[PDB]
């Protein structure tokens, strides 16, 4: 349901 | 949030979302109360009774956000957590008592338009605006009834409640650590926290100096926006020493 | 020193739809 977030940050 | 209505752009540049890393979800609200620190429930944490155990790296903060779900580039912001703190008499095991726990941020997270502290209260905040029939407003991304899911921050305004009025309502033990708020049956309004707001803030905004402070922290609830059942809060004040203490101990 | 003053609402004399609704609870 949740749009992906930058790589980044995971 | 139940019964209440979207927010207006940067109504609530203090609302923090704590989000799962993997399975990527939300987990509970939080609150912005510096460029380092972000306060939320101990329950959104540490829940033993549902094995819930996080640490500071199976979670991110995001601030200044608006969209549940969307990604907000060029808006929002994403911080890894450096250190969780939970209230070390917080109480588990019963009621939920001193339900409230500090997050530090890995970096300090640039202010704008949308990401901005909200105050903690002093004692003469508290004594002056903590009182049955003032009103707070309770923000969140939770569900929208008790048995779906906002497009965006939810905001509801909600009277707190006499203390016996409480008490009456509720089989559970409640303390001086704790506050409750919500219309009562015949007061025509409605309005609750619910699953998923969990950690949010209560604030209010001061009449004699015009500024947002946060008087609580949603904890618990039997269902969302029952007849002759009230939102329990987190008091604040009450555990500021607490508060204070971790930040002047670990920055 | 800054704290609870929001940049789109307070700090440009702005105010949101239902903080009156606070304020006339401040009795
Ligand atoms: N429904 C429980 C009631 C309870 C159980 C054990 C101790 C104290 C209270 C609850 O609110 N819980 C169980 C543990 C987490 C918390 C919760 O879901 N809080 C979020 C919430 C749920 C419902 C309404 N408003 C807020
Ligand atoms: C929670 O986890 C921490 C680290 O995993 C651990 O020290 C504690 O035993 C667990 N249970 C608690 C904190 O009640
Ligand atoms: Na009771
Ligand atoms: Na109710």
């Amino acid at each position: 349901d949740f749009e992906e977030i930058p790589e980044e940050y995971l | 949030i139940v019964e209440g209505s979207d927010a207006e752009i940067g109504m609530s540049p203090w609302q923090v979302m704590l989000f799962r890393k993997s399975p990527q979800e939300l987990l509970c609200g939080a609150s912005l109360i510096s460029d380092r620190w972000v306060l939320t429930a101990a329950h959104c944490l540490l829940y033993p009774p549902w094995d819930k155990n996080f640490t500071e790296n199976d979670l991110l903060v995001r601030i200044g956000k608006h969209s549940r779900t969307r990604y907000e580039r060029n808006i929002e912001k994403i911080s890894m957590l450096e250190k969780i703190y939970i209230h070390p008499r917080y109480n588990w095991r019963e009621n939920l008592d001193r339900d409230i726990a500090l997050m530090k941020l890995k970096k300090p997270v640039a202010f704008s338009d949308y990401i901005h502290p909200v105050c903690l209260p002093d004692r003469e905040t508290a004594a002056s605006l903590l009182q049955a029939g003032y009103k707070g407003r309770v923000t969140g991304w939770g569900n929208l009834k008790e048995t779906g899911q906002p497009s965006v921050l939810q905001v509801v305004n909600l009277p707190i409640v006499e203390r016996p009025v409480c008490k009456d309502s509720t089989r559970i033990r409640i303390t001086d650590n704790m506050f409750c708020a919500g219309y009562k049956p015949d007061e025509g309004k409605r309005g609750d926290a619910c699953e998923g707001d969990s950690g949010g803030p209560f604030v209010m905004k001061s009449p004699f100096n015009n500024r947002w402070y946060q008087m609580g922290i949603v904890s618990w609830g039997e269902g969302c926006d029952r007849d002759g059942k009230y939102g329990f809060y987190t008091h604040v004040f009450r555990l500021k020493k607490w508060i204070q203490k971790v930040i002047d101990q670990f920055g | 020193a800054d704290c609870g003053l929001r940049p789109l609402f307070e700090k440009k004399s702005l105010e949101d739809k239902t903080e009156r609704e606070l304020l006339e609870s401040y009795i």
